[PDB]
């Protein structure tokens, strides 16, 4: 009823971000969507006065054949003043499950100094004619303040449901409602449908997970028979896993080595190395020492192309020091194209990194920069963007995560 | 007296925490004084401008050349920022008649939104500067100030919105102070809706009198069936314009090269480039019923040519790619650089990403991405037979080779002396060390890698430590600035089978040869 007041932060202009080139199909779905939003008032055609910008593209969600509008907000994110909780549980939950609530957003009018900074750009092709230009009347999807405005009077949605079931944990990030049961898969689906009729009587309209088995074990090989090349290979590993855990030794392992020998010839194993293979097993079984959170710190995502629809990762603060190892193997309509494969692991790691964290990681892409900006966009299915940087020297340790 | 709809003003404002200019008026002329005066007082009577007390405490200065000329750089530096990318000729479509309209007087007729007016105030001199100057602010857009463009633009777009929504069988293009219509329709049906945009525009009060194809336009000219730049004519000289001239041809003429101009007279002379930059071409228009196609071909030097059309032989333009500046480098990962660009550039003009024909076999691209550690895509694309092909020139073995030699490598050098050594030693004995002046480690570590490709068969294992030479070659570069790394490629084209290993250096691993290499 009333806008809350919305600043900038000190010393900081709004956006001025380009919008870049979108296919005719992109384009005419913009335009449909846009004009329909006019009517509903949620947004508003601007003049040359306004000289900010935000990039707009659009998506299809899954399951869905309906287009929908994505605003790159991540700058003005970043220049949107703070907004003065994070539940521990909702990793820990068997199942959790995630419910658009961006058309919730919509109901509410937003600061009328500050909607300036909300403009965009329906671009045309060939630049023939200007771009039809739009700023924001309500609070707008992918918007930071969107959800900690909201806040106040999603509390009040949620309360009756949070009393009727109180072991089910919810959270919000961005856009998303992310509702966790410990309760078998038939007891969720019931529950979520319930908060989505809660939600509706509210006037509020909604359109699968569980944890891992945290940090993935170092493993190493099991033989009967070791090669040179084998040998070679495990000093390798051990060596570099030694930068991670503290009393990995190497030494009777690399006296096998001694002499120049045919990689392909089977060397046995002495008992001081059997030892050593074994004391460091044990070693890799136990946790990483003193690794914890620093909400303070960003999260830092490396991601490495294993080869036929495989891919690792790891997210960390501090290098060393995982928080979060694993390897993502689906192919869902990607088998040929790398990209694609890329883009939803990125959409899962930054999932992942939602539910136990609440902040997304910063991306360490193994692709080029110009490859990776033609075309995720056209792969994207997620409200939210993260942050990346791209990696054109190939890491040594691929492998060791292989 | 027919009621003129009012054209909506612009709210400006200055930048924050900048107040207007104020510039001392320039001394003039008896002449210049009396020229300024009779243009001013026809703008007062035109409505442009208005005379203002001295409260007004701005003033921008003026002058005659007559024509009066204020000069509003000062307030154009303390004015706000406005919303700001031109058509290219290949994603126009061709219509059976294109009418051009004059809407200079709308300029003119543009009003300034009232509380800016008073920055813009200026003085006319007085004669011997015995009385006050002559006091005026605009109350149109000033030629010269900031917003102008972007205002006038802006206002005519709001103004012709219901006559294209009403009209979707006509197309309007807004260019400076003419407007570009046109249609399919019968010469009869195009212009009745000439009158009617006439009509449209009287609604606002906004006069238009009652160019001949080819129009002159941006450096194109565009006639009715086929587009081309400007007249481009290659100079004739003994001892940059030669570089943007070719880029700017580059569009059209196919086959342009500017590396060695674009690298102080030397050669260069393909730098005649004559041969096409003294015939004519002409590229076609844009239609939507047929498929966009585009094609590649590699030209030497890191230098790369394409062509989009959509029937054969009649290009909607054409272009070049140039390497982005590296150390080493592959035709592979080049020629996807250019499929991105030319992706890019295509949904730019024609909203869509062409259909590719590209010189490079199917198998060699499925080799190429299957086993890359980077991951890369090529969009929609079939293998045309054009050579150059581009092709994998050597591919390492993912398993150690069985009866293949072993040979350990190794390298070192003194910081200082800039001396060093390289050399290995294998499995049967064969053993080699070199030694080097004016040396790094990171070069013995590659001679060392070298000395075992010219030793062995075409079958061989080779074992290493350095990191910096594994980052290099599991970068798969046919081409280097080094010339080590040029002899290294040279070597891995002839093998028939190559095993590369790393190891962990100062370890113990047997053969890892630190200390002859060191020595
Ligand atoms: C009859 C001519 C024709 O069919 N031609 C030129 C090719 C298609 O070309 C068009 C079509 C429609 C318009 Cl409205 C247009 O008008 C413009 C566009 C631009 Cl980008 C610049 C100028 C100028 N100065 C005029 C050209």
């Amino acid at each position: 009823i009333e806008t809350v007041p919305v600043k900038l932060k000190p010393g900081m202009d709004g956006p001025k971000v380009k919008q870049w080139p979108l296919t005719e199909e992109k384009i005419k779905a913009l335009v449909e969507i846009c004009t329909e939003m006019e009517k509903e008032g949620k947004i508003s055609k601007i003049g040359p006065e306004n000289p900010y910008n935000t990039p707009v593209f659009a998506i299809k969600k899954k399951d869905s054949t309906k287009w929908r509008k994505l605003v790159d907000f991540r700058e003005l994110n970043k220049r949107t003043q703070d907004f003065w909780p994070h539940p521990a549980g909702l990793k820990k939950k068997k199942s959790v499950t995630v419910l658009d609530v961006g058309d919730a957003y919509f109901s509410v009018p937003l600061d009328e100094d500050f909607r300036k900074y909300t403009a965009f750009t329906i671009p045309s092709i060939n630049n023939e004619t200007p771009g039809i230009r739009y700023q924001y009347n309500v609070l707008p999807q992918g918007w930071k303040g969107s959800p900690a405005i909201f806040q106040s009077s999603m509390t009040k949605i949620l309360e009756p449901f949070k009393k009727q079931n109180p072991d089910i944990v919810i959270y919000q990030y961005m856009d998303d409602l992310y509702v966790g049961s410990d309760l078998e898969i038939g007891q969720h689906r019931t529950k979520i449908e319930e908060l989505r009729q809660h939600l509706l009587r509210w006037g509020l309209t909604t359109p699968e997970l569980h944890p891992d088995k945290t940090v993935q074990p170092i493993v190493l090989p099991e033989k009967d028979s070791w090669t040179v090349n084998d040998i070679q290979k495990l000093v390798g590993k051990l060596n570099w896993a030694s930068q991670i855990y503290p009393g990995i030794k190497v030494r009777q392992l690399s006296k096998l080595l001694r002499g120049t020998k045919a990689l392909t010839e089977v060397i046995p194993l002495t008992e001081e190395a059997e030892l050593e293979l074994a004391e460091n097993r044990e070693i890799l079984k136990e946790p990483v020492h003193g690794v914890y959170y620093d909400p303070s710190k960003d999260l830092i995502a490396e991601i490495q192309k294993q080869g036929q629809g495989q891919w690792t990762y790891q997210i960390y603060q501090e290098p060393f020091k995982n928080l979060k190892t694993g390897k993502y193997a689906r192919m869902r309509g990607a088998h040929t194209n790398d990209v694609k494969q890329l883009t939803e692991a990125v959409q899962k790691i930054t999932t992942e990194s939602i539910v136990i964290w609440g902040k997304t990681p910063k991306f360490k892409l193994p692709i080029q920069k110009e490859t990776w900006e033609t075309w995720w966009t056209e792969y994207w299915q997620a409200t939210w963007i993260p942050e990346w940087e791209f990696v054109n020297t190939p890491p040594l340790v691929k492998l060791w995560y292989q | 007296m027919v009621p003129i709809s009012p054209i909506e003003t612009v709210p400006v404002k200055l930048k924050p925490g900048m107040d207007g200019p104020k510039v001392k008026q320039w001394p003039l002329t008896e002449e210049k004084i009396k020229a300024l005066v009779e243009i001013c007082t026809e703008m007062e009577k035109e409505g442009k401008i208005s005379k203002i007390g001295p409260e007004n405490p701005y003033n921008t200065p003026v002058f005659a050349i007559w024509r009066k000329l204020v000069d509003f750089r000062e307030l154009n530096k303390r004015t706000q920022d406005f919303w700001e990318g031109i058509p290219h000729p290949a994603g126009l479509k061709k219509k059976k008649s294109v009418t051009v309209l004059d809407v200079g007087d709308a300029y003119f007729s543009v009003p300034l939104d009232e509380d800016f007016r008073k920055y813009t105030a200026f003085t006319i001199p007085s004669i011997n500067n015995e009385t006050p100057g002559i006091r005026y602010q605009y109350n149109v857009l000033p030629q010269g100030w900031k917003g102008s463009p972007a205002i006038f633009q802006s206002s005519m777009t709001k103004i012709l919105e219901p006559f294209a929504a009403q009209n979707p069988d006509i197309v309007i293009y807004q260019y400076m102070d003419d407007l570009y219509v046109g249609s399919d329709l019968e010469i009869g049906q195009h212009r009745t809706k000439i009158e009617e945009l006439r009509q449209h525009l009287l609604r606002w009060g906004l006069t238009t009198p009652d160019k001949e194809p080819p129009f002159l336009w941006m450096g194109y000219e565009l006639h009715p069936d086929k587009w081309t730049v400007q007249p481009i004519v290659l100079p004739e000289k003994d001892s940059q314009k030669l570089v943007g001239k070719l880029n700017w041809a580059s569009q059209i003429y196919p086959g342009i090269k500017v590396r060695q101009l674009s690298k102080i007279p030397l050669t260069a002379e393909l730098a005649e480039n004559r041969e096409i930059l003294k015939e004519p071409v002409h590229g076609v228009y844009y239609d939507p019923s047929k498929d966009l196609i585009a094609e590649i071909q590699k030209q030497g030097q890191g230098q790369w040519t394409y062509q989009i059309y959509q029937e054969p032989f009649k290009n909607l333009k054409t272009g070049k790619y140039a390497r982005m500046r590296g150390a080493h480098t592959n035709d592979v990962k080049q020629l996807t650089e250019a499929v991105q660009k030319i992706t890019t550039e295509s949904i730019v003009i024609w909203g869509k990403t062409p259909k590719f024909k590209l010189p490079i076999q199917k198998e060699t691209w499925e080799t190429w991405w299957t086993e890359y550690w980077q991951a890369t895509w090529i969009p929609e694309w079939e293998f045309v037979n054009t050579p150059p092909l581009v092709k994998l020139w050597y591919q390492l073995e993912k398993e150690p080779i069985v009866g293949a030699e072993t040979f350990y490598v190794d390298g070192a050098a003194n910081r200082e002396t800039k001396l060093g050594k390289a050399g290995y030693v294998t499995n049967k004995g064969r053993q080699k060390v070199v030694p080097l002046t004016n040396t790094t480690n990171q070069k013995t570590e590659l001679q060392a890698i070298y000395l075992a490709l010219q030793d062995s068969g075409l079958e061989v294992n080779i074992v290493t430590d350095s990191q910096y030479a594994l980052g290099i070659i599991q970068a798969q570069p046919d081409k280097s600035e080094s010339e080590l790394v040029n002899q290294i490629i040279e070597q891995l084209i002839k093998k028939e089978k190559v095993y590369l290993a790393w190891v962990p250096a100062h370890k113990g691993i047997g053969g890892n040869e630190q200390v002859d290499k060191l020595v």
